[PDB]
C-alpha cells in the first residue's frame, strides 16, 4: 500500500541502507539531518546527486540513511552512492520509465561511482 | 543512414516440409522454406523469395499452367495466390480443412484440390493481371463441384490432358476417376484391388492405359477392356508389376506422360526411373540416407527434383547426363553462429549439425561445406584479409581453414580438454583468442606458429564473449563474473583492465572506429562503454523492447517471462551510429548510439509453427489435458521410422533423436553487410536478409521547389549543363533518373563534372558508381568515372577515411570484380596467341 | 471512374437500412440471417457467432429494397424507377449471380417484398403483384388489386401464404381489407373485412402456428388473430397506439413459453418502427401481456442525429431466440432462460456499427512486421460518440472500444425505459485520433479493472500502457484508450489553457501524448505515469513562442529530437523537445491559415494544408517548403499520403478526390464522387484506401491498382569497351564446364541393370535440350562470313547453354581447303569484328579462351589463319592495355586510399 | 570434455576447388578461381635431400650445387653446419 | 524438497548458467551443478534476499 524503496550503497568498509519512501522533501542520516553529517569539505560530495539531479525529482520522496563501518571519506562516498541509487530506484517503480532512464543517464555522465560500486580487487601486472 | 529495412530474401535453408515445382519454361525451381517459397532461377545463378508469409507452414504449391499465379497452401488450409512476374500478394483464401492433395488443370481454368476426404473443383480466379478493365473481387474463388464419393484422405490428384478428366489416389486402396462435366458414355467409376494404398494415379498420353502406383511398392496398369466372357467393357486389369526395393515402401512418385516414364522414390532413400510401358528400369540410386518425400518432374522430362523432409536436401537430377545438377543441404541443427566476409558477397554460417557451410547471397545456394568438425559449432569468424576463415566448437578445437584452397591449413587445442563456446581473431590474421565454460583462462595460440601464446586469466567465471579490436591492439573478454577486462596483449606490458557491471556479460561488440564499445548484459540492459577511458558513456535498458515470448511450455505471462528480455548478440553498423541487437525472442531491436533511441523493432517470423512467435496464446488450444501442441501424436502414425521415439530425457542442446516439435523462436546470431544496406539474422526458420527499400520509397536529399524529373531532363536535353542536371538527380534522389542522366553525360565531359561536382554529393557518388559498375554494362564508362572521382578527390577520401568506408569497399569490390573477371582473361589470351603465333 | 482506387467493399456496416432481414434454417443446427448493406446482401451463421459467411456481388446498380432467402438462393429486388433508377430482381447463390428475373415492362414502381412458396414467387411491388414460376423462372400473370378511391388500393403490408392453403396470397391493402387472392388462376376468391373500421390500414400480417389463423395488425391499433375460413375472430387485442401502430410480429413456435410457469405456449412478440421496445404476449387466457423489452435497439428520434428503429423481430423455427435487426445499424439476436422463467429475454449473440456516419478514420501501425501488419485494424471514430476498431481481415473480430459499462449505466439510470440518451452517456464526438503500438501491452496491459478517464509503474514497464490518444469535439480533455485490451485508458489530459481541445499527437516511442488546445497551448504528457511533463513554450528568447489561435496538426520527430507544431494563424514552429523551447519557426501568416498538417516518417516530409484551398510539402530537415500543390475547389476535407511517399491524396469538400504524384509534383486522377467525403486513411502499406463518406454510416475501401497492374497514368489534368547482357552464371561456366559436370557427376555411380534400356525414350524438345532456342550454326557462321556482318552469328551464339556453346565450338572444322569454306577463320574474324566494334568484351575473351584452349594444333599448324590471328592481337592489345591500365589505377590509388599508412 | 586428440589424416587430390564445392548449376567463384590446384608448389614439388641427385646436393636455399665444384672451404663449413645441428638435436 | 523443487522450475525460477530451464529432467553435470542459480527478476530471490536483509531494489 505505501511506496517503499529499500536501496543499499558501498563502499571499503561502509555500507549504507537508503529508504525511499513518498515524502516532503527531507534527507536524514542517522537521525541527523543531511547537511549535518560529514565532515566539512566532503559535504560537497553529499550534495553531488541532488545537483546533478535538481531539487524537483527530490520534493516528493523522504530518504532515511544507516550508515555503518568505515571512516569519514568511506561513509561520505556511501551516503552519496545510497541517495543516487535510491532516488533512481524509486523513480524506477514508482514513476515513468523514462524518468528513470533520464535520470540514470544524467548520473553516469557525471560519475558512474553513484550507481555501481567498483571494488578495488589486487591485480598488479603479471 | 537511413535505417528503413524491409524484409529482402530467405537464406540458409533450400527445402522444407511441403511440395516442389519447377516453372513452365523448366528453369526456375519453386521451394517452400518454412512458410515462404523461394524462387531458384538456375539458368542464371539467382533466388529470391515471394514477400508474402504463412501462419504455418506450407502444405502445397500449384502453379497455372500459363506459368503467372503461384498458389501456396498453408497448413489448417489457408492459401494465398500470387503473382510470379510481378511479386505481388494477390488473394487470401482459406479452405476451411487441411490440404493433402492440390493439382491446377492444365487448360488454366481450373484446379482440384483434396481436403482429406472431400474433392473439390474450383475456378480459377480472374486477375487484375490478366484483365485490362479489372480489379480485385471480394471473394474471387466460386466453387464449381465437391465430390465426397471417397472413404479416406486423398493422398493424389492428376488432371488429364485434355483437361476434362482427372483421377483421384487415395488413402482407402481406389483410385477414382472424375469429369469436369457430365459426358455422354461415361460413369464415375472406381479403380479398386491394392494393399496398402494408392500413391498416385496417372493418366498416359494417349487417355487408355492409366496407372496406379501404391504405398507397397507396385504399379498396375488398367485399361478399358473386355471382361473375360466376351458395349459391356469394364476397366480393368492388364498387368501389375513390382519395384523390388527390399525394405521400405514408397513415399513419392511422379510420371511424365509425354515422355512415358515413371520415377519412384522410396522410405530408403533410394529412388528408381523405369521407362514405364515396358517397365524397364533405367537407373536406380541413392540419394539421401533418410527418405525421400516429394518428386517432381520437368516439364520438359530432362530434371527430376527430390525433396527430403527430414534434412534440408533438395537436388535436381538430370538422368539422362546421370549427373546432379544441384544437390543442396540447409542446417537440420540450431544455426549457432554466422559472419559475412569482408567483400560482402557471400556469408559463413556454423550450426549445431557440426558443419559450416557458404552461403552465396545471390542464388541463395551453399559453395561448400566443411566438415571436419565432430561435434557442434560454435562461433567462426574472419580477419581482415577475409581468405582465412578461424571456427571454435565444442569438440575442443578452433580449427583454421584457408578458403582459397579449402583445407584447414591450422587447428589449435588446449593441453587440458576444453570445449571453446566463444573466440576472436586478431584482424591481422595472427593471433587466436579462444574462451570455454569449463576453465575460467582464456586461451592464445598463433596463426603462424600453431603453439599455444598464453593462458590469460583474471576472471573468476566462464568467459562468454571475446571481441579484437578492429586496429588491432585490445582484446576485450566479457564473463559471468559480472565482468569486462580490456587485455592489452600486443604492447610490452601485457595488462588488464576491468569493467565493473550488474550482471553476467552475454555479447561484446566494437565500434568499427574503434573508441567505443557496446556490452549486453543479463539485466536486459546495453551499455556503452569507451576503450580509452574506460567509463560508461551510455546506456539503454532493454527489457520490454525485445520481451515476446510465452512459448509452449511456459506457465508464465509473456511479460513475466524471465530468459527472453536480453540481448544474446550485438553488432555495431559498418557506419558504426545503430547497434542493432538479438536475444532468444521474436523481436530483433536496431538502437541507435547516439541519441540512444530505438529507431526500428523487427519480427523474425510469422510462422505459428515455431513456438514463441506470439505473446498472447489463444484459450481455444488448451483442452484439459494441457495445451492442444503438447500431446505425444507419435503413434497415429502409419511408418515405424516416424513411430519410433529415440529421444533422449533431458536434452536441450541437440541430440540425434530429436522431437523438435514446435521448436522456439530465437536469433542466434546477428551481421550486418560490409557493402552496407542490408543485414542478416540466423533465425531458426532461416536466415533472414534484410534490406534497404530505396527504389520503392521517394525520399528526397534537400530539395527545392522548382526540381521535377521534367526539369531535369529539360536542363539536360535543352541546355546542357551536365552538372547541374546531375546535382538535381541526386538530389531528387530518383535511381532511374540517376541512371538517365549518368548515361547521358559524355565521357569527355566527365572530368569537368566530377572536377566541379560537390563534395557532399561525393559518397553517395561513389556509391551509386560503384552500383553501376557492379550491375550495368557499361565498364569502361564506370571506370572512367571512378577514376576522375578519385584523382579529383583524393586527398579528402584519405584524410576522412571513416566517413566513407562503407563506399570505399563498395568501390573496391566492383574493381575487383573487373580486375578478376576480365582482366586475367584479357592477359591470359594474350600471351596464348603470342605464344601460338610466336609457334 | 478512377485510374487508381477500384472499389472493394463498404465495411464497418451490417444493417443500415429499412430492409429487413431474412432467415433461413439450415439443417438443424444453423441459421443463415441475410441483411442487406445497401447495395449487397450480407449472410451470417447463427451458431458460428454472426460471423459473415457470404457477401453478394456484383454490386447492384441502384439500392436494395426487398429480399428473400429460399433454399440456398437469395433473391434481391433493387430499384425505385419513380426516381430515376433502373430496376430488377437478381438471384444470388453464394455471394454471386446466377440468375436474373425478367421483370415486365409497364412496371414503374418500386417492389416492396417477395414471397416463395409451392413452385411460384411473388413480389408485391406497391399497388402490384407480379408472380413468376420458380421451376423456369418465368412470368406468369400479374395481380391488380382494384379500389375506388386513389388511396385505398395501395397494397401496405404485403402479402402472405398461408401454410396449408393451395395457391393462395393474403394481401392487405391500405383500406382496412385482406383479400385472398388465388395465384394459379389470378383470381380474388375472399376478402375479410376489419373490426371496428376505424382502423384503417393493414400494416402487417403474419400467420400463427395455428392451422388457418391469421394475425392481421391495423394502423389503427388492433391486433387480430383469425381464423381464415371462418372469417371468425379468434382474438381481439389493442396492441397498439394510433400514432405507434404495430408493425412487425412474430410467433415462437416451441412450444413453451407462457402461463407465468413457462410450460405453456402461446407467445407472441410485437414491434412498432416508431419505438425500439418489443413486447411480449401470452395468448392464452384472453392475451395478456408478460413483458416488455425496452430500448432493444436505439429509440428513434427526428430531432436526432442517431438512427433508430426496429426493422424487423423473428422468432426463429422452433427455438427460444429471438433474431431483431434495427435501423440503427445493429443486429441482435435474444434467448429466453428456460429454468428461471424470464418473460424477457437476454442478449446472446450481436453486431453493431455506428448509428451515425464516420467523423474520423486512422489506419493503426503496423505491428512491427508481424501477422497484423500495417492493414489489418482499421480505427473508425463516428458521430454516435463511439470508436470502433474494423477488422479488415475478418468482419468478425471488430469490436467497439469500450469506454466503461455504458449499457449498465443506461439501465441503471432511466435511460433504457424513457434525462439524456445512450449516445450522451458517452464522450463527445471524436475530432482525431493518433496511436502507437510500440508499448501497447496486448490484452494483459494493466492486468486488473483500473479506472477510466481518472482526470505503480513497475507493472506498467513490464506489460505495456495506453496507445490510443483522441482529441473529441468541445471538451478540454484529449481521452486515452488502451488499444489491446479494446478499452478506455485511465487518463485525460487537460489542455492547461482550459480551451477545448484542438489536436493532438502521440510520440513514435510510445511513450509521450501531446495535446493542442484551441487557444494556443501545447502540453506534454507522459502516458505510463499520466503526468505532464513539458509545455511548449516553457518557463529567439526562450519563453515566448506561444501561439495566438488554435493548434491544428503537432507531430513528434521519431528521433524525439523537434516536435513541429502548427497554428491555425499562420506560422509553423519548430520546437526543442527535451528543451521546451522555439528552435525555428516559418511564417506564411499575412496569406495562409493552415487547416492540417500530416507527416511521412521514413521520408522527413510534412504536407500542410491551408485555408487558400492548397497544400504546402515541406521538408522538415531543411525547413523549406518543396511542393505546393493547387487543385481543390472547395475546403480539404480530409488528406493523407502514401506509404512510399509518391502520393498526396486530398478529399475536398467538392466532392472530388485528387491525387498528386508528389516527385513529379502533378495530378494523376482526380474521381467524382456521389457524397462528399469526410476522412481519408491510406494503410500503412499500400492496398488499402479508406474514405468516410457524408451520410453513409460505415466506411468505404478503394484498393490500390497500382501494386497489382502497372498503369501507365502521369496525366496532368484539369477537370567505350561495353560488356554484354548475358548473364555472368552462362558465360563463366562455358569457360569451366569440365571441372563443374565433373564435380556434379555422383560419388558412387547409378546403380544400372545388367540388361540396360538402350534407346532411352526421348525427353526435351526433338532429342535435345529445350533450352537451345529453337528456328545449324556452321551454316550460321559461313553465310555470317559470306556477308560482311557476323552480327548474326554472335546474337545466336550468346542465347545458348554452355553444354551446346562448347559443342558448337568444339565442333568447328577446316574442312574443303578454301577460305571461304572454314569456320575457325571466320570464328576468329568475327571475334576481330567484335573487338572493332568494341561491343561483348567479357564474352569475346571468354570464348577466345576455350576456342585457343581446344584448338591450338590446327592454329598453330595452319598459316591461313596466323594473319587473322596477328590482327586479333593488334586489336586485343591496345584495348588490354587500355582497360588493365584503367582497372590497375582504379584498383591500386582505391587500395591506398582504403589504408594510407603503413 | 571433448576427447583425447588422435591423429587423422586426410588425403587430398590435385583437382581444382571447384572439385570441393559443392553440387550446383555454375560455380560461385569467378573465372580466374578454379585453377587452384588444393595443393601448394611446396606440396607438388619441394627440393630436398631424398629427391636430389646423386652427384650433387641441395642447400637450404633450395638450389643445386655439386660437392665436385664445391671448394675445400665451404666443404668445412657445411661440415660445421650440419655438425651444429647435430648437436642441437 | 524435490516436489519444491519440480514445481519452481516449472514456473521457471532455475536458470543452468545463461539460459532458463523450464524441463524438468534437465541432466545437470558436475560442472553445471557449480552454475545452476536463479534467473534475472525471481520472486524467489527477491524472498531470499528480503530474508537476509539485502533487498536491493537497484
Amino acid at each position: 500500500s505505501v511506496q517503499a524503496v529499500q536501496v543499499f550503497g558501498k563502499k571499503k568498509n561502509a555500507t549504507a541502507v537508503a529508504r525511499c519512501v513518498q515524502g516532503k522533501g527531507l534527507i536524514k542520516v542517522n537521525g541527523k539531518p543531511l547537511k549535518l553529517f560529514a565532515p566539512e569539505i566532503l559535504r560537497a560530495k553529499l550534495y553531488e546527486p541532488i545537483l546533478i539531479l535538481g531539487t524537483d525529482k527530490f520534493a516528493d520522496v523522504d530518504i532515511r540513511i544507516r550508515v555503518a563501518g568505515g571512516g569519514h571519506t568511506s561513509q561520505v562516498y556511501a551516503v552519496r552512492q545510497a541517495i543516487a541509487k535510491s532516488i533512481v530506484a524509486y523513480y524506477a517503480k514508482y514513476v515513468d520509465e523514462h524518468s528513470k532512464n533520464l535520470l540514470k543517464q544524467e548520473l553516469i555522465q557525471f560519475d558512474r561511482s553513484l550507481l555501481v560500486a567498483d571494488p578495488r580487487r589486487c591485480e598488479p601486472k603479471k | 543512414m537511413k535505417t528503413n529495412f524491409k524484409f529482402s530474401n530467405l537464406l540458409g535453408t533450400v527445402y522444407c516440409r511441403g511440395n516442389l515445382l519447377f516453372s513452365p519454361d523448366g528453369t526456375h525451381l519453386f521451394s517452400p522454406v518454412g512458410n515462404r517459397v523461394t524462387v531458384f532461377n538456375l539458368v542464371e545463378n539467382k533466388s529470391y523469395t515471394f514477400p508474402f508469409a504463412h501462419r504455418k507452414n506450407i502444405s502445397r504449391i500449384g502453379l497455372t499452367p500459363q506459368g503467372n499465379l503461384l498458389l501456396s497452401i498453408d497448413e489448417d488450409g489457408q492459401a494465398i495466390l500470387t503473382n510470379v512476374p510481378r511479386r505481388v500478394v494477390l488473394y487470401h483464401f482459406s479452405f476451411k480443412s487441411p490440404v493433402t492433395a492440390l493439382a491446377f488443370s492444365p487448360s488454366g481454368r481450373h484446379f482440384v484440390v483434396g481436403l482429406k476426404r472431400k474433392i473439390e473443383v474450383w475456378h480459377v480466379p480472374s486477375t487484375p493481371d490478366t484483365n485490362e478493365d479489372g480489379d480485385l473481387e471480394f471473394a474471387p474463388f466460386v466453387r464449381h463441384h465437391t465430390h465426397m464419393q471417397h472413404f479416406d484422405d486423398v493422398r493424389h490428384l492428376e488432371w488429364s490432358s485434355d483437361s476434362r478428366f482427372f483421377l483421384s489416389a487415395s488413402k482407402d486402396l481406389t483410385a477414382r476417376i472424375w469429369s469436369l462435366d457430365t459426358e455422354e458414355g461415361f460413369v464415375p467409376t472406381v479403380l479398386s484391388g491394392h494393399r496398402q494404398g494408392v500413391v498416385g494415379a496417372y493418366f498416359s498420353k494417349d487417355q487408355e492405359t492409366i496407372y496406379t502406383v501404391s504405398k507397397d511398392g507396385a504399379v498396375f496398369e488398367w485399361k478399358y477392356v473386355a471382361k473375360p466372357g466376351h458395349e459391356d467393357m469394364q476397366w480393368r486389369i492388364v498387368n501389375k508389376h513390382f519395384f523390388m526395393q527390399n525394405a521400405a515402401t514408397l513415399r513419392c512418385a511422379a510420371y511424365h506422360a509425354e515422355s512415358n516414364l515413371l520415377v519412384a522414390g522410396f522410405s530408403n532413400g533410394i529412388f528408381g526411373l523405369y521407362e514405364m510401358p515396358d517397365f524397364n528400369l533405367i537407373h536406380t540410386l541413392s540419394i539421401s540416407q533418410n527418405e525421400i518425400d516429394f518428386v517432381t518432374i520437368n516439364k520438359s522430362g530432362e530434371w527430376l527434383a527430390f525433396g527430403a523432409s527430414k534434412l534440408g536436401q533438395l537436388l535436381v537430377w538430370e538422368w539422362q547426363s546421370e549427373s546432379y545438377i544441384l544437390k543442396q543441404q540447409g542446417h537440420f541443427d540450431a544455426m549457432n553462429s554466422l559472419v559475412y566476409s569482408p567483400d560482402g558477397q557471400r556469408i559463413v554460417t556454423a550450426a549445431d549439425d557440426g558443419k559450416i557451410k557458404v552461403w552465396d547471397v545471390e542464388s541463395g545456394f551453399c559453395i561448400v561445406t566443411f566438415t571436419e568438425h565432430t561435434s557442434g559449432v560454435t562461433a567462426c569468424e574472419f580477419a581482415k584479409k577475409g581468405s582465412v576463415l578461424f571456427t571454435a566448437s565444442l569438440d575442443g578445437s578452433v580449427r583454421a581453414w584457408d578458403l582459397i584452397r579449402y583445407r584447414n591449413f591450422r587447428t589449435f587445442t588446449a593441453p587440458e580438454r576444453l570445449s571453446f563456446t566463444c573466440m576472436a581473431v586478431d584482424p591481422s590474421g595472427e593471433v587466436i583468442a579462444a574462451g570455454s565454460i569449463d576453465s575460467f583462462d582464456i586461451h592464445i595460440w598463433s596463426v603462424q606458429t600453431g603453439q599455444l601464446l598464453d593462458r590469460l586469466s583474471g576472471h573468476e567465471g566462464p568467459v562468454s564473449s571475446l571481441a579484437f579490436a578492429p586496429d588491432g591492439s585490445v582484446l576485450v573478454s566479457g564473463s559471468w563474473d559480472r565482468t569486462a577486462r580490456i587485455w592489452s596483449i600486443f604492447s610490452r606490458t601485457q595488462t588488464s583492465e576491468p569493467l565493473q557491471l550488474q550482471s553476467d556479460v552475454l555479447d561484446v561488440a566494437f565500434r568499427p572506429d574503434s573508441k567505443q564499445i557496446a556490452i549486453s548484459t543479463l539485466d536486459g540492459q546495453l551499455t556503452f562503454w569507451s576503450v580509452s577511458e574506460a567509463q560508461q558513456v551510455s546506456g539503454v535498458d532493454g527489457r520490454r523492447d525485445v520481451s515476446g515470448g510465452r512459448r509452449i511450455t511456459d506457465r508464465r505471462t509473456a511479460a513475466n517471462v524471465a530468459g527472453t528480455k536480453n540481448f544474446n548478440t550485438i553488432r555495431y553498423s559498418m557506419d558504426g551510429t545503430c547497434l542493432l541487437a538479438g536475444g532468444n525472442s521474436k523481436y530483433i531491436c536496431l538502437y541507435s548510439t547516439t541519441t540512444m533511441v530505438l529507431l526500428k523493432k523487427f519480427t523474425v517470423s510469422v510462422n505459428l509453427s515455431l513456438s514463441g512467435t506470439q505473446e498472447f496464446l489463444n484459450s481455444k488450444l488448451m483442452t484439459e489435458a494441457g495445451p492442444v501442441g503438447l500431446l505425444d501424436d507419435q503413434g497415429e502414425a502409419s511408418d515405424l521410422e516416424d513411430r519410433i521415439d529415440r529421444s533422449l530425457p533431458g536434452s536441450k542442446r541437440g541430440d540425434p533423436g530429436a522431437r523438435k516439435k514446435f521448436p522456439e523462436v530465437r536469433v542466434s546470431g546477428v551481421a550486418f553487410s560490409p557493402t552496407g544496406n542490408s543485414f542478416c539474422a540466423a533465425s531458426t526458420e532461416g536466415l533472414l536478409v534484410y534490406s534497404l527499400d530505396n527504389t520503392v520509397q521517394f525520399d528526397p536529399f534537400d530539395l527545392n521547389m522548382e526540381i521535377t524529373p521534367a526539369s531535369t531532363l529539360a536542363v539536360l536535353e535543352k541546355e546542357k549543363d551536365y552538372l547541374k542536371a546531375l546535382v538535381m538527380a541526386f538530389r531528387l534522389n530518383e535511381a532511374g533518373l540517376i541512371t538517365r542522366v549518368y548515361q547521358a553525360i559524355p565521357y569527355t565531359d566527365i572530368g569537368l563534372v566530377v572536377e566541379q561536382f560537390p563534395t557532399v554529393y561525393v559518397p553517395r557518388l561513389l556509391r551509386f558508381v560503384a552500383a553501376q559498375t557492379e550491375q550495368s554494362p557499361h565498364m569502361e564508362f564506370c571506370l572512367l568515372w571512378i577514376r576522375a572521382l578519385i584523382d579529383k578527390h583524393g586527398p579528402w577520401l584519405a584524410a576522412n577515411r571513416g566517413k566513407v568506408d562503407v563506399e570505399l569497399r563498395v568501390v573496391a569490390r566492383a574493381v575487383a570484380k573487373m580486375r578478376d573477371e576480365i582482366r586475367r582473361l584479357a592477359d591470359e589470351n594474350v600471351y596464348m596467341v603470342d605464344y601460338l603465333l610466336n609457334q | 471512374g478512377s485510374a487508381i482506387f477500384a472499389p472493394y467493399r463498404t465495411i464497418g456496416l451490417i444493417s443500415p437500412t429499412g430492409v429487413p432481414f431474412t432467415s433461413i434454417p439450415l439443417g438443424k443446427t444453423t441459421f443463415q440471417i441475410t441483411t442487406s448493406v445497401g447495395r449487397a446482401l450480407q449472410t451470417y451463421d447463427l451458431k458460428r457467432g454472426l460471423n459473415l459467411v457470404f457477401v453478394t456481388r456484383p454490386q447492384t446498380p441502384s439500392d436494395i429494397t426487398a429480399t428473400h432467402a429460399w433454399k440456398e438462393r437469395v433473391y434481391a429486388a433493387f430499384g425505385d424507377p419513380r426516381n430515376g433508377e433502373p430496376q430488377g430482381l437478381w438471384v444470388f447463390q453464394r455471394g454471386k449471380k446466377v440468375a436474373e428475373l425478367p421483370l415486365p415492362s409497364d412496371l414503374d414502381q418500386p417492389i416492396k417484398q417477395i414471397l416463395i412458396f409451392g413452385g411460384w414467387i411473388v413480389a408485391c411491388a406497391l399497388t402490384r403483384i407480379e408472380v413468376w414460376k420458380a421451376a423456369t423462372l418465368e412470368h406468369y400473370t400479374t395481380i391488380f388489386p382494384a379500389a375506388s378511391k386513389k388511396g385505398d388500393n395501395e397494397l401496405t403490408g404485403g402479402a402472405i401464404n398461408m401454410p396449408t392453403f393451395l395457391n393462395k396470397i393474403f394481401v392487405g391493402r391500405k383500406d382496412g381489407w385482406v383479400e385472398i387472392w388465388n395465384v394459379s388462376t389470378g383470381k380474388l376468391i375472399y376478402t375479410l373485412l376489419p373490426p371496428s373500421p376505424d382502423c384503417g390500414a393493414v400494416t402487417c400480417l403474419q400467420p400463427t402456428p395455428a392451422l388457418s389463423l391469421l394475425a392481421i395488425a391495423y394502423s389503427g391499433g388492433p391486433l387480430v388473430i383469425q381464423n381464415v375460413l371462418t372469417d371468425k375472430t379468434v382474438l381481439l387485442l389493442e396492441a397498439g397506439t394510433d400514432d405507434a401502430p404495430v408493425t412487425s410480429i412474430s410467433f415462437r413456435t416451441d412450444g413453451l413459453g407462457a402461463g407465468q410457469d413457462g410450460r405453456k405456449d402461446g407467445v407472441m412478440a410485437t414491434a412498432t418502427s416508431v419505438s425500439g421496445d418489443v413486447t411480449f404476449w401470452d395468448l392464452n387466457k384472453g392475451g395478456r401481456i408478460m413483458g416488455v423489452l425496452r430500448s432493444a435497439h436505439n429509440p428513434p428520434s427526428r430531432h436526432n442525429i442517431v438512427r433508430g428503429g426496429i426493422s424487423k423481430i423473428e422468432f426463429l423455427a422452433g427455438q427460444p431466440v429471438i433474431v431483431t435487426s434495427g435501423l440503427d445499424n445493429s443486429l441482435k439476436t435474444w434467448i429466453f432462460d428456460e429454468s428461471p422463467f424470464s418473460p424477457v429475454p437476454r442478449i446472446l449473440h450481436q453486431r453493431s456499427g455506428h448509428a451515425a456516419p464516420v467523423r474520423c478514420l486512422h489506419f493503426l501501425p503496423s505491428d512491427f512486421d508481424g501477422a497484423e501488419g500495417g492493414n489489418k485494424w482499421l480505427l473508425s471514430g463516428g458521430k454516435d460518440r463511439s470508436l470502433w476498431g474494423w477488422s479488415l481481415r475478418r468482419d468478425g473480430q471488430s469490436a467497439e472500444l469500450s469506454q466503461g459499462a455504458i449499457r449498465k449505466k443506461a439501465r441503471k439510470m432511466g435511460l433504457l425505459a424513457g434525462t439524456t440518451t445512450l449516445e450522451d452517456l458517452k464522450a463527445p464526438e471524436i475530432t482525431c485520433i493518433a496511436s502507437s503500438l510500440n508499448r501497447d501491452g496486448g490484452m494483459g496491459a494493466i492486468p486488473g479493472k483500473q479506472m477510466i478517464w481518472d482526470k505503480n509503474a513497475e507493472l506498467s514497464g513490464n506489460t505495456g500502457w495506453e496507445s490510443v490518444v483522441t482529441a473529441h469535439k468541445d471538451d478540454p480533455y484529449a481521452r486515452t484508450w488502451f488499444w489491446g485490451r479494446r478499452r478506455a485508458g485511465r487518463w485525460a489530459f487537460k489542455t492547461g489553457d482550459g480551451e477545448p481541445v484542438s489536436t493532438v499527437a502521440i510520440s513514435s516511442c510510445g511513450t509521450f501524448a501531446l495535446v493542442g488546445s484551441t487557444g494556443g497551448s501545447i502540453d506534454m504528457f507522459n502516458l505510463q505515469s499520466g503526468r505532464h511533463r513539458q509545455r511548449f513554450p516553457s518557463r529567439f528568447a526562450p519563453g515566448t513562442g506561444r501561439h495566438t489561435n488554435a493548434v491544428t496538426g503537432i507531430v513528434v520527430d521519431p528521433l524525439n529530437r523537434h516536435v513541429v507544431s502548427c497554428s491555425l494563424d499562420g506560422k509553423v514552429k519548430f520546437w526543442d523537445f527535451i528543451t521546451g523551447n522555439l528552435v525555428d519557426e516559418i511564417d506564411w501568416a499575412p496569406m495562409t491559415k493552415i487547416i492540417g498538417c500530416r507527416y511521412h516518417p521514413g521520408n522527413d516530409l510534412i504536407a500542410f494544408a491551408c485555408d487558400d484551398r492548397s497544400i504546402r510539402v515541406v521538408d522538415i530537415e531543411t525547413k523549406n517548403t518543396i511542393r505546393e500543390f493547387w487543385g481543390c475547389r472547395g475546403d480539404i476535407n480530409d488528406f493523407c499520403f502514401s506509404p512510399d511517399g509518391r502520393w498526396i491524396v486530398a478529399a475536398s469538400q467538392d466532392s472530388i478526390i485528387r491525387v498528386w504524384d508528389l516527385p513529379t509534383a502533378h495530378l494523376i486522377d482526380a474521381f467524382r464522387l456521389e457524397q462528399p467525403c469526410t476522412a481519408l486513411a491510406f494503410s500503412h502499406t499500400g492496398e488499402y484506401l479508406a474514405g468516410a463518406m457524408e451520410g453513409s454510416l460505415g466506411v468505404q475501401i478503394w484498393t490500390n491498382r497500382t501494386l497489382f497492374r502497372h498503369v501507365p497514368t502521369r496525366q496532368i489534368s484539369e477537370s567505350m569497351m561495353t560488356l554484354s547482357l548475358v548473364p555472368r552464371s552462362r558465360w563463366q561456366t562455358l569457360l569451366h564446364i569440365d571441372i563443374i559436370k565433373a564435380r556434379n557427376k555422383p560419388k558412387e555411380p547409378p546403380k544400372a541393370p545388367e540388361k540396360a534400356p538402350f534407346f532411352l525414350p526421348p525427353v526435351g524438345q526433338n532429342g535435345i535440350s529445350s533450352l537451345i532456342p529453337q528456328e545449324t550454326f556452321t551454316s550460321k557462321l559461313l553465310v555470317g562470313g559470306a556477308k560482311g556482318d557476323y552480327t548474326d552469328f554472335i546474337e545466336h551464339l550468346k542465347a545458348l547453354p554452355p553444354a551446346a556453346a562448347d559443342l558448337e565450338l568444339r565442333s568447328l572444322s577446316i574442312g574443303n581447303g578454301d577460305e571461304a569454306t572454314n569456320e575457325l577463320l571466320h570464328f576468329i574474324r568475327a571475334l576481330t569484328s567484335r573487338l572493332v566494334a568494341r561491343r561483348d568484351y567479357e564474352l569475346t575473351q571468354a570464348w577466345m579462351t576455350v576456342f585457343l584452349r581446344l584448338h591450338f594444333d590446327l592454329i598453330m599448324e595452319n598459316e591461313e589463319l596466323l594473319q587473322a590471328l596477328g590482327e586479333w592481337r593488334e586489336h586485343q592489345a591496345r584495348e588490354r592495355d587500355r582497360l588493365s591500365e584503367l582497372v590497375g589505377y582504379c584498383g591500386g590509388v582505391v587500395s591506398f586510399l582504403r589504408s594510407p599508412r603503413t | 570434455k571433448p576427447k583425447p586428440p588422435a591423429p587423422t589424416l586426410t588425403v587430398v587430390s590435385d583437382v581444382a576447388t571447384v572439385a570441393m564445392e559443392d553440387a550446383q548449376p555454375a560455380t560461385a567463384q569467378g573465372v580466374a578461381g578454379g585453377e587452384t590446384s588444393m595443393i601448394a608448389p611446396q606440396e607438388v614439388y619441394a627440393p630436398s635431400k631424398d629427391t636430389a641427385e646423386k652427384g650433387e646436393v641441395v642447400t637450404k636455399a633450395g638450389i643445386p650445387i655439386a660437392k665436385q665444384e664445391m671448394s675445400r672451404e665451404e666443404k668445412l663449413r657445411r661440415r660445421r653446419r650440419e655438425k651444429e645441428r647435430i648437436r642441437k638435436a | 524438497t524435490v516436489q519444491a523443487a519440480t514445481k519452481l522450475i516449472e514456473q521457471g525460477h532455475v536458470r543452468v548458467g545463461v539460459e532458463e530451464v523450464r524441463d524438468p529432467a534437465f541432466l545437470v553435470t558436475r560442472n553445471m551443478e557449480d552454475f545452476v542459480t536463479w534467473t534475472v527478476g525471481s520472486k524467489i530471490k527477491q524472498n531470499i534476499m528480503k530474508y537476509r536483509d539485502k533487498l536491493d531494489d537497484f
